[PDB]
């Protein structure tokens, strides 16, 4: 799914 | 008169250390490898799972002599520890190398203790660069190789032929447990920025860049007209974020990191997701067709076994200004809830001695007695709790 | 200054692809490696069990472009399969060296995709050459190396240290399915003469010189007093034969052809199990210890099964001009005797048409009834038979 | 212009072997010629052991019918001798002893009896030891592929000349996973060149006992090396009481080459033949020490009794008799007087060595213990 | 006998 | 199918 | 056992 | 561990 950094 | 690899490795040999431990959950005993990164102070860098529940490291050089370690920082999400030698006394410590420089197909060489046997050497050649995927929230960016890697060379070199470090043999995919021609290793930028941090703070500072994002496929580039068929998908930027003060818009397509083209966003995600707090960095975009450059500057992000070591599942700071040691978050089943603590407690106390911070909460850590008393509170509750 | 091996593999990569299939039999679905052999056409050979029963085929490239690939050709006896990529765009062919020239000691270069981890490039040398016996009805005169090959590998290129392809690697020998050092491909030459045949005609023309034999091992060198203690011995030799009109005397032994020298009968019979029909060859032999040459051109070459898939013990064919499908031998208890057919039995007709020959039988099969009903006739009589 | 290990193997594989070998069982390994002229092949023991038929088959494909000349399983090395050889190619042994950790290796062997199959890889290690801690085991590490029928292959090095002779793998799985042993040459030269002369292993000891030397140790000891071998005890009447080896010491070096292990030393002297001198590396007491030493084993010293001639012709005399001996079972003792022996009189150890020399079936010894005139019997 | 990766 | 050595 | 070409 | 040589 969708990451963060 | 025969080409060899003994010149170099007589150089590098004394550099790597294997790793014993003794720890508990139920006692145990296991371990694996680590290599001299600074021979003065002592520090030895290993993989963090190496270290896990561990009270006692000892650490065993190339000619037998027998050492002390304590712990000094470790890193789960990258299994990165690093730990310093009790009374360093004549080591030898191995220089490191640049792996954006790494080019599939370079030689490369293994050095650890497989199964105990003692300092092996074995070589390879790098299979493959930016591999990721084998634990999605993980910061990975492997390194493959055929060397042949199996259980103890955990923390262990992998050096190129100038005997300069450029990866730490971390795991491998065997499905009987054994090697199969199948290794990955943590690149040595990685490690340099990791520990680096860990020799200041004792921890990581985890910055960020303020944006979302997922896997740029094949499918999903003819589907916004993008040619790149490989990097990193912008979703959404977020406001007050340095991304957003660059300029940075959601449907662009990263394709280089400092020039350094990018494998994969998870590559990317592994890459600045070790930088340190503000470390300056430029990126590679792709916005309606054309390539775009921009200057960047992470910035924080502000977020138990980091202070406990061995007692976890609760993710625990300072709170406020002057307010104690506040629990933001547990996990069930862990060792925290073993001992009495939600998310929101505040640990104000500890044996007579009031805690204002985590330097103020380890300052009693410290005295080691037979029995604990953590006072704590929860709502406008003050309770305490006995360990020990 | 350090060597490697990366330039050679920066301009070979783009030429091997990862290849996934899906198919159907309980559905599945596939997934390993091919090689670019023509580059404007889009043909990339691969192996023939990655690709049987293949519903859908996408290969996708180094770079991560998808395409979608059609089956070409196919030839199980020695697992070589071809596919042809839709819409070819910009992409790298591979050179092919003569195999011929492979020696125990080269070093080698394996490319593949195991486990879908990626484009895995190992490290090996030529252990052996001219292996067969893990199907000993195959078509297979293997080369054997240690380079790391695990399960994605198959359908991919084995190079030389110049990035020629000398192989394509096949299957390996693992009694736990993980690599130990034994991989398996087929020459580079038996691929250059199957590729070649599948670009003009689909399928394979099978040619036969007519000769039986057995392998030459070193006690029957003993009885024969023949020198050599390798190679193929002539049993005997079928009349009408091109080999016969060749003057070929059975008992002789052969050594050479195209003065390559011969490992094993079953690699001479894998070496020419290739080469199309009237394919110009030379030949080395010792008959009471004279050296003989010849030159030699191919001729042309049925079960139940080789018309149903899954009847066999019923060898059948045409009868006459245009008089039904007559049954020469049946075997009892084989897959045809258990629903009726009889030896002698002349194939009439099937579901109200006539059956005149193997082509007019097919034009129903192909149409795929659910029952269908044989019109054959024991002699005199006329009956009937059913199947499924 | 590629580089390949083509032209050193085209000269080395002729001299390595296949073998097979036949609660009926057939097995197969490999092994590696050791004289051209004499047929014999070096093989490791755990291949021919309990072998009733014995076939070699040569790179060529010629097949030989070989027989057992000499076994040690102790070090797991069988010397077997090819009858009738014609056109063999031996090899050429180097100095294991000049190996070094990261020197390129090739191994050659049978694995599961394809065939002669060439594996590449490093020296992973040396004087590696303990996977049995009572075989003679010092081996090479490497991480080249070996399996299952490699053992008894040659490893050589890059020039060809054979370094060690693979043994067995360290694997979870019975496949290799870059872990193979290999008995070093030197080692395989020590044992095969007596099983040759002497048919079977003369083992000769110096009676020290020892254990290995740790960190912990060298602290409370005031020892400086961290590993070597701590003398624990040395039995008397042995060539170390004998040399003035002394309790408490601790062996560095053997013959100027240092010492990795006290059970690679253990090893090394194992494959010695008796009588080998040799000169020792000690430290006692932070002094360094050379010592010479010469091994040993573990008139007509029969069945465990020393006897010589008394008197003018007077009979053989029994000097000594160590108790719990076929000499106990016998009963007799020390100071007892033979005369004859089966009717015949016996007057030196000539006449009793030739009645001893015809193998009689039972022995009946016509002695004098003291003043009484007594009969013994044996066998 | 083998395995066809 | 995998492992952390 | 015996094979055909 | 007390072997004998």
């Amino acid at each position: 799914c969708y990451y963060k950094i | 008169q025969m080409p060899s690899l003994a010149p170099m490795l007589e150089k590098v040999m004394p550099s790597v250390v294997s790793i014993n431990v003794e720890g508990s959950t139920q006692k145990f005993m296991a371990l694996g490898s680590g290599v001299i990164i600074d021979a003065d102070k002592g520090y030895v860098v290993t993989n963090n799972h190496v270290v896990d529940n561990a009270t006692v490291i000892k650490v065993q050089l190339s000619d037998g002599r027998k050492f002390d370690a304590k712990m000094v920082g470790k890193d789960p999400r990258s299994d990165i520890a690093l730990i310093q030698i009790q009374n360093p006394k004549n080591l030898t410590a191995i220089k490191m190398a640049d792996s954006d420089a790494l080019r599939v197909g370079d030689y490369t060489v293994a050095i650890g203790n497989p199964f105990g046997l003692g300092e092996t050497v074995t070589s390879g050649i790098v299979s493959a660069l930016g591999r990721s995927g084998l634990n999605a929230e993980n910061y990975e960016n492997f390194i493959q190789t055929d060397a042949a890697i199996n259980r103890g060379n955990a923390g262990g070199a992998l050096v190129n032929l100038n005997g300069e470090l450029i990866g730490i043999n971390t795991a491998i995919l065997a499905p009987d447990g054994g090697n199969i021609g199948i290794g990955f290793a943590i690149p040595s930028n990685m490690v340099k920025n990791l520990t680096s941090q860990m020799v200041e703070y004792g921890q990581v500072k985890r910055g960020e860049l303020g944006i979302m994002g997922t896997e740029l496929n094949s499918e999903l580039a003819k589907a916004m007209k993008v040619d790149a068929q490989r990097g990193a998908f912008v979703s959404q930027v977020l406001p007050n974020s340095s991304a957003a003060k660059a300029g940075i818009k959601a449907g662009d397509v990263i394709t280089s990191l400092n020039g350094k083209p990018i494998s994969s966003f998870a590559a990317l995600r592994a890459q600045v997701g070790t930088m340190p707090v503000g470390s300056k960095l430029t990126l590679g975009l792709l916005r309606d067709g054309k390539q775009v450059n921009v200057n960047l500057e992470l910035q924080q992000s502000s977020q138990s076994s980091s202070i406990f070591n061995g007692i976890e599942g609760a993710e625990m700071s300072n709170k406020g200004k002057d307010q104690g040691v506040v629990v933001n978050n547990v996990k069930t089943g862990t060792p925290a809830a073993q001992i009495g603590l939600k998310k929101g407690d505040v640990i104000i106390g500890a044996n007579q001695q009031a805690v204002k911070n985590i330097a103020e909460l380890r300052k009693v850590l410290d005295s080691k007695p037979s029995v604990l008393a953590l006072n704590i509170q929860r709502g406008d509750s003050t309770i305490y709790l006995l360990m020990q």
